[PDB]
RNA sequence: GAGCCAGCCGCCUAAGGUGGGAUAGAUGAUUGGGGUGAAGUCGUAACAAGGUAGCCGUAUCGGAAGGUGCGGCUGGAUCA
RNA sequence: AGUUGGUGAGGUAACGGCUCACCAAGGCCACGAUGCAUAGCCGACCUGAGAGGGUGAUCGGCCACACUGGGACUGAGACACGGCCCAGACUCCUACGGGAGGCAGCAGUAGGGAAUCUUCGGCAAUGGACGAAAGUCUGACCGAGCAACGCCGCGUGAGUGAAGAAGGUUUUCGGAUCGUAAAACUCUGUUGUUAGAGAAGAACAAGGACGUUAGUAACUGAACGUCCCCUGACGGUAUCUAACCAGAAAGCCACGGCUAACUACGUGCCAGCAGCCGCGGUAAUACGUAGGUGGCAAGCGUUGUCCGGAUUUAUUGGGCGUAAAGCGAGCGCAGGCGGUUUCUUAAGUCUGAUGUGAAAGCCCCCGGCUCAACCGGGGAGGGUCAUUGGAAACUGGGAGACUUGAGUGCAGAAGAGGAGAGUGGAAUUCCAUGUGUAGCGGUGAAAUGCGUAGAUAUAUGGAGGAACACCAGUGGCGAAGGCGGCUCUCUGGUCUGUAACUGACGCUGAGGCUCGAAAGCGUGGGGAGCAAACAGGAUUAGAUACCCUGGUAGUCCACGCCGUAAACGAUGAGUGCUAAGUGUUGGAGGGUUUCCGCCCUUCAGUGCUGCAGCAAACGCAUUAAGCACUCCGCCUGGGGAGU
């Protein structure tokens, strides 16, 4: 029973990212549409576009490459998996590869970025490293 | 394993052992009573000495002598430097310290620290072996 | 006279006696297995197809190592 | 079994089974009751990158005990640390009738132990008790004394001084090193000794005078302000000054690698050494002395103990193909975790204010002793705490809506899936009869054996039990163990199509229950082959084994029992994603079509090759041992022993 779906959307990403090809096809939910927004500011995917036909469905997003042939998305990892929760507090908040990564956290007024977080003094439950 | 069982699970560990355990009496007296006593060494009566032989490769006879504690075990201990005037029915003390190529023996009694004589040569190391400088 | 006290009686209970049990430790003729020991007497199961392929469960046998029978495996050489 | 609750009474500073009489049968337990065992608890200290781990001695707070066990009186306050009464063990005095006693207060004594001090001075300060005040008492306390036990500071001299004095040690006998090290000269006194000078710790009650302000008829006084006056255990102590002397003042461990620092002489698997590797049987950098060198230095080594390095209990931070480790497999209560969307609430979450987290500690700033320990002032840190105000993404709770997961309907397909009831042929063997004559059978070689009471062979028929030749295939079905002659009655599961229908009903699953090869047990049957035990024959030094001739339980059937295998892919289960090629069992669609013989698309199993990735290699790779989440099981050096 699928029982954690961000974890899939990460680990969909990661699969097709390694074996570098280009789109990617996810049944479509309310986080996961934003985490792809944030992923998408940041210079990380190169576009996403909605569409919808009765249920659930459906992110495609287009990969990023570099233009010598290099992976510009390098890893993902889940953080708070189910089964055990992770919170931080604004004075905990974490930061991955002294800036030149992101790491993304559920803040009581939305979803968004570390330095956004650090920049407001707010804690809330974080989701996902990247870099 | 999965968080959940851990949380189920104590998760112990494995408490290590001691190198010399006459050095912690199980104590006896008034009433025969428990052990709190990690001492750095206790005394004997030597209650016979002689020579005995090591294992292979080696080759010696090594000059060792039995004793009893005064915590009522019994305990079969090793004499260093080159001499003695070790006999039957001598106190002595015991220093606690393992010996490889000879079996059945970890402790070692210490020199010229009581009714036991000093050796009475050495002139490079008489820290150990209780040897007093000598002043010519 | 009221009121009070010494003395006497009554319930409660520490130590004590008796009884059947519970439980921990030393100790004992004799006995069961284990480890170690320098050179012992007996045989040679396994390692090559170790000279009857090994192994596992199981029943029986025998100075001992082991043999035998049923069922199972390949981590079996050789081989059409 | 006063246990839990109730009615009533009694009682206590005070509510209450605290105690009594009556009534009813409750209470707590897997979220660990009851029992057993160890420990006084905290501020803190030690270690650690950190999470943590280990200790609760000096200093502060609390609790509890006073020779062992009971009881209460006086009192505001005790069931009372130098108080009383009773019982008990111990010590002491009697004139025998009877009495006395409790250093776990400060010193000291015996005993134990590896191990821990003076039977000191003084109320000068601070604090207490009584007193109107002088004052008295104060082993609290302040000081003195002992112990390198800990931490901090300072000496055992400094400048110049060589072709290397003497001597050691060694040597290719040339020298080399100890070494500017010594010598010799020029200086200093922290230190030592002497003789002088020499404090801070002291603020005061009391007593004298002198006022002011409340109260009276008034002043005696009170409550504070101003001045004289009064006292040191430490102790002639800290401290300063002047004189004199290089003079009185360095040991300890180690030198083969880990590890910094090498050569002689001595002994010869003896003496001996070692934390681990290991050295020692004739030229030892490892044993012993000598001489050099290195590390620390008023200290240095050895033992004992706690944390580290240990990612070796892996939350940060490990693993399960063959190295230790997936239960033999299922069914499933409890539990852990959960599809997508609207509104809602605000337990979990983040955030704000207040209280609170003793003092001394660790840390930051500042300051005082000639610096340092030390001392002083001022700040932060620590809660999972309590109260109160916000936000609404995530998880949770409430009212909803959906259809992909799950399931049901309708239409089809395959199968050694199971139980019960009968039935077929071939073969081996025993029996009946005809023919038939001297052998059969067995081995590497032989023998034992059956036969002239006619054997083997051969032909006809009868009996009985067991297993199913060919089809048979890396084929099929089952959750695993496993299921193959044929036909019938009962009966389970899987797969493809359609998309009627309910609306997340899911997954995993400790204890529990079910199934569970072969061998084995019980009761009753049945018994052809085969065969543990056993007998005989052989080979062999021996052969209670391999080879040969016989043969009992067993192997089969019914109902019970046991519950184990290398029960294996040594590979737990659910679910989703990531190149290809190649066969094969069962399907559904589309073209060619006589396709029922090709070609294309797709679902489900089932094999071989192979790319990313992974792996210590061997290898695995859409049937992952790749990438990831959830739930379960298991492991932590080899023996001792699954004892």
């Amino acid at each position: 029973v699928m029982t954690d779906p961000i974890a899939d959307f990460l680990t969909r990403i990661r699969n097709a990212n390694m074996v570098k090809h280009e789109t990617l096809e996810v049944p479509a939910s309310k986080i996961k549409r934003d985490i792809a927004e944030i992923l998408k500011r940041e210079g990380f995917i190169r576009d996403v576009e909605y569409i919808e036909d009765d249920k659930q469905g459906v992110i495609r997003v287009f990969l990023k490459y570099g233009k010598n042939e290099e992976r510009v998305i390098t890893n993902l990892k889940r953080i708070s998996k189910p089964g055990l929760r992770a919170y931080v507090k604004a004075d905990e908040v974490p930061k991955v590869l002294n800036g030149l990564g992101i790491a993304i956290i559920s803040t009581s007024e939305g979803v968004i970025t570390d330095k956004e977080a650090r920049a407001k003094n707010i804690g809330g439950e974080v989701i996902a490293y990247v870099w | 394993p999965t968080i959940n069982q851990l949380v189920r699970k104590p998760r112990k560990s494995k408490v290590e052992k001691s190198d010399s355990p006459a050095l912690n009496k199980g104590y006896n007296s008034f009433k025969k009573t428990q052990t709190n006593v990690n001492s750095p060494q206790k005394r004997g009566v030597c209650t016979r000495v002689g020579t005995m032989t090591p294992k292979k490769p080696n080759s010696a006879l090594r000059k060792y002598a039995r004793v009893r504690l005064s915590n009522l075990i019994e305990v079969t201990a090793y004499i260093p430097g080159i001499g003695h005037n070790l006999q039957e029915h001598s106190v002595v003390l015991l220093r606690g310290g393992r010996v490889k190529d000879l079996p059945g023996v970890r402790y070692h009694i210490v020199r010229g620290a009581l009714d036991t004589a000093g050796v009475n040569d050495r002139k490079q190391s008489r820290s150990k072996y209780g040897t007093k400088r000598p002043k010519a």
